[PDB]
């Protein structure tokens, strides 16, 4: 079975364009693992946002900006400010809560049974645990990480990890697609409310 | 026998670059026989070390600076604890957590979460053991141990 | 000072899980002067502790009675005045947690200091008024002494 | 017996409906989801007697895109259907300017049936379908991935995108469950939409053969 | 093709790095110039190895694409990672 | 878990619906299909060819990923999931399933 399997997969590569193709230059995979990543740096982590109920999903993902007192807790008192005052942070954050729930019925598609079990690139809890001890962060004490900070670094860092380069059209479907669970799994992680209430990272 | 082929070997295939396998992305090599059962009764909480047990055993840690550390224990007597000497073993600042096989499942749930009666829930925070019983589920081959943080 | 905790504490309970290492035991206790309680592991082997016992239990920031920090390194050749020298049994470790009974808008009433001594874990729980001292991440000492 | 049968008729009408629909055609949501009551009050409930015949059971429907391009589905009544059925229904379909048709044929068709409908492809583009195949809609299966006919200014995107020959994409027969479900032909190119676990969704398209 | 793009990843392959080392170790074995500076290192890898982290190799990787078509990169335009 | 019924409750959550299934000892996925109070959509089988021929190419490959997964974890093992994707589209890129043969 082991000289078969060889025998019948031995010239499948991964090309300098990206795709995956066996020796005749067919394309078997259009990235490899559908994603372009080895499996030797992915590893196992938990969808946050799969298995909560709708009314945990909306408490520990949906930043509460109305709460003064909660957010005089968690965050610093210029952020506390402009997060009251300010509308367009507010409505960022808005529509942050509202990709995480489309998001959240995107995963509960891909996932029918709830295993939020998932293989993806980078551990995002242990890189936060690791950002927690370099720069000694007090959970206790109100934090200096503005929201509209964390929306706005998750969405260009979302714009910098790239799987199918182009500019047009069907490369961004691809690439959108490709990143698609991980971008999922980075905008629950990495939580505007999150950030400020369960990781005070500054 | 060449410098290329010399060269390919020691940039794809040496055994350091091989410690995590692309078929389970976890590590394919862990802590084996008498370490692991060593290391299991060595990260006890019982097991005090002497100074000159201690000197000995740092005599062969390669990636020592030097320092003795301070003891868990200064008086009546100066001891060391296994977990303070593997705090020396472990690298750089990594963060990991995991679960002593023998863990009961009903104390992650009641009191004593964060301080463990039975000395499971190993914890390793900055590099250092803070605490647990190190054995195959933290040294072993599986995804997540040490060594796989570690690589 | 340097001293982040004073309390004098009576041994409630030795091991109420059972005898779980041979040469470390388990001590519930819980002070008088304060109302906290504590969970403190000790080498009973050469510091034997007894139900019913009193001690004296000081956390501290430093061994040098002047306000001096610590390398954290094990220097024997040291001839300062250590405070280290008034008690008997000391311990040096970490803070690796601070729980809390706070809540999204109410700040701690009670708070629970947790210390690792090399693996030897302690639970230091109470009002939050007096565990003000403790950051996590942070060495401590132990500077545990008994009293009759 | 008759009960049966009116409720395996009124199936094959439902995926029939659902695959025109699939395919681009005209279909009202009415007839979309039509209950088997409904089917029993436009049609009847006795199929054994003759209400419904098959012969009233034919739909014709028009493309969404071009009204004149329309299409027919037969229900014969004979269980083997013979060539000279065929010849029968494609001569109706030239006096009604029709160019696709459905032959929903019972238990099968005749050799010579077979060879008929393949020779004079170019003129009609007429597919055969048994009964026991319309029972189920098969793209609703978990198995089947989402299924999207690709045009020729799609299909020259791919190709110029990823730089390939029809030959390197990986291959759909035309004569698989889900290409005759599409009504598919050589040449084309499916858009397969599949969720995967490793990146959440994942792209392939697969020429047909 | 035009270079002005270059479609493929601006990373230099693990396998890139072996053959590019071990050609410059090669090279170097075989008395051409070396491109960094020199301590004291006489092992020809140890030069290249060097030469990498300077990014002063001097050799271009020609990159094939399945199309047929390939993009010229040279060693100090690829970002090296280990 | 993996063959109750799984929904999503009314308020977000996850439910295992105990429901009755039946294992037969022999495949007409053809006909089974077509039946009353037959589920059309998760009912399937473990005979690959048969999937082929009443599915589609891409049923099988899905078919064949989960077989082989079924076979590789039955131990508790695990093999990453490219691999098994890898082995599957070699076996259906073709538009028939090829026989590692």
């Amino acid at each position: 079975i082991q000289r078969r399997l060889i025998k019948s997969m031995e010239s499948v590569m991964v090309k300098y364009d990206a795709t995956v193709r066996n020796s005749i230059n067919q394309v078997v995979q259009l990235r490899y693992g559908e994603d372009g990543l080895a499996g030797e740096s992915v590893e196992f982590q938990n969808l946050a946002t799969l298995k909560p109920s709708n009314k945990a999903f909306e408490k520990k993902f949906r930043f509460d900006y109305t709460n003064e007192r909660a957010l005089r807790r968690t965050l610093q008192e210029d952020l506390v400010k402009d997060v009251l005052s300010n509308a367009h942070i507010q409505n960022e954050l808005e529509r942050e809560f509202e990709r995480m729930r489309e998001d959240r019925e995107v995963l509960r598609v891909i996932f029918p049974t709830g295993d939020s079990k998932v293989v993806l690139p980078c551990n995002l809890l242990r890189m936060i645990w690791n950002a927690q001890k370099i720069f000694h962060i007090n959970p206790r004490l109100p934090s200096d990480l503005h929201p509209i900070k964390v929306v706005e670094g998750v969405k260009e860092l979302s714009k910098k990890l790239v799987i199918v380069n182009g500019d047009d059209p069907l490369s961004r479907q691809a690439q959108e697609n490709a990143t698609l669970l991980f971008n999922i799994h980075l905008r629950s992680t990495l939580c505007s409310r999150r950030m400020a209430e369960e990781f005070r990272l500054s | 026998q060449s410098l290329e082929t010399r060269a390919e070997i020691q940039e794809l295939a040496m055994v350091p670059r091989m410690i995590v396998t692309p078929q389970s992305n976890r590590p394919v090599m862990g802590i084996v026989q008498d370490t692991l059962t060593a290391v299991r009764k060595f990260t006890k909480r019982d097991v005090f070390l002497e100074r000159g047990e201690v000197m000995n055993l740092l005599m062969f840690l390669s990636t020592w600076d030097g320092k003795v550390p301070q003891p868990a224990i200064l008086k009546p007597r100066p001891l060391w604890t296994g977990k303070q000497i593997f705090s020396l073993i472990i690298p750089g600042h990594i963060n990991c957590i995991r679960t002593h096989s023998t863990h009961p499942d009903d104390e992650d749930s009641g009191p004593y979460k964060h301080i463990s009666p039975g000395d499971t829930k190993v914890v390793v925070e900055n590099g250092e053991l803070i605490m647990g019983i190190l054995c195959k589920k933290s040294l072993g081959t599986s995804a997540g141990s040490l060594v796989h943080i570690s690589y | 000072a340097g001293i982040l905790f004073e309390d004098i504490f009576d041994v409630k309970d030795i091991d109420p899980e059972g005898k779980k290492f041979d040469r470390v035991s388990r001590l519930h206790c819980e002070s008088e002067s304060f109302k906290m309680d504590l969970i403190l592991d000790v080498n009973i082997q050469i510091y034997p502790v007894d139900l019913g016992d009193k001690f004296r239990l000081v956390i501290a920031s430093t061994l040098y009675e002047d306000g001096t920090l610590d390398d954290g390194e094990y220097n024997p050749t040291d001839d300062r005045p250590s405070r280290a020298d008034q008690f008997e049994y000391v311990m040096y470790g970490k803070v690796y947690r601070i729980e809390g009974d706070e809540t999204s808008t109410e700040a701690a009433t009670r708070l629970s200091a947790y210390v690792s001594y090399g693996g030897l874990l302690m639970r230091l729980q109470g009002d939050a008024n007096n565990l003000h001292g403790f950051e996590v991440d942070s060495r401590v000492y132990l500077l545990m002494k008994k009293l009759a | 017996d008759d009960e049966e049968e009116t409720y395996r008729l009124w199936k094959i009408r439902k995926t029939i409906m659902q695959l025109c629909h699939d395919r681009g055609y005209l279909v009202t949501q009415d007839e979309l989801d039509q209950t088997l009551e409904e089917f029993k009050a436009q049609f009847g409930d006795k199929p054994s007697e003759g209400r419904p015949r098959r012969t009233d059971l034919t739909v014709l429907v028009a493309h969404n895109d071009d009204p004149t391009d329309q299409m027919f589905v037969f229900f014969p009544e004979e269980p083997k259907v013979g060539i000279k059925t065929i010849k029968v229904y494609c001569q109706r379909m030239q006096e009604e300017n029709i160019t696709r048709a459905l032959i929903v044929v019972q238990q099968g068709m005749t050799p010579s049936a077979k060879q008929s409908l393949v020779d004079m492809a170019p003129k009609y583009i007429l597919e055969q379908f048994l009964q026991q195949e319309l029972l189920i809609n098969i793209t609703e299966h978990e198995l089947v991935p989402e299924h999207v006919v690709m045009t020729k200014e799609e299909v020259t995107e791919l190709l110029a995108r990823y730089k390939l020959r029809e030959n390197q994409l990986p291959r759909i027969q035309a004569g698989d469950p889900v290409a005759r479900y599409f009504g598919i032909k050589r040449g084309q190119v499916v858009k397969i939409i599949r969720p995967s676990e490793t990146a959440g969704r994942y792209i392939t398209y697969r020429l047909v053969q | 093709q035009a270079n002005q793009k270059r479609i493929t990843t601006p990373y230099m392959t693990k396998y890139e790095r072996a053959r590019v080392l071990g050609t410059r170790a090669l090279q170097i074995a075989m008395c051409a110039p070396v491109m960094v500076e020199l301590e004291g290192e006489t092992d020809p890898l140890l030069i290249a190895m060097k030469e990498l982290k300077a990014r002063k190799i001097p050799i271009i990787i020609r990159r094939y694409l399945p199309d047929g078509s390939y993009e010229d990169w040279g060693v100090d335009e690829l970002i090296i990672s280990d | 878990d993996n063959k109750k019924k799984i929904i999503i409750t009314e308020d977000g959550e996850f439910k295992a619906l105990q429901e009755w299934i039946l294992e037969t000892d022999g495949v007409s996925l053809m006909r089974v299909l077509s039946e009353k109070d037959v589920d059309p959509v998760r009912t399937t089988s473990n005979d690959i060819v048969e999937i082929f021929t009443v599915l589609g190419i891409e049923a099988v490959r899905k078919a064949l990923e989960r077989e082989l997964y079924h076979v590789i974890s039955f131990d508790g093992s695990y093999v990453n999931y490219r691999h098994l994707a890898l082995l599957c589209d070699t076996m259906t890129c073709r538009g028939h399933l090829m026989a590692i043969t």
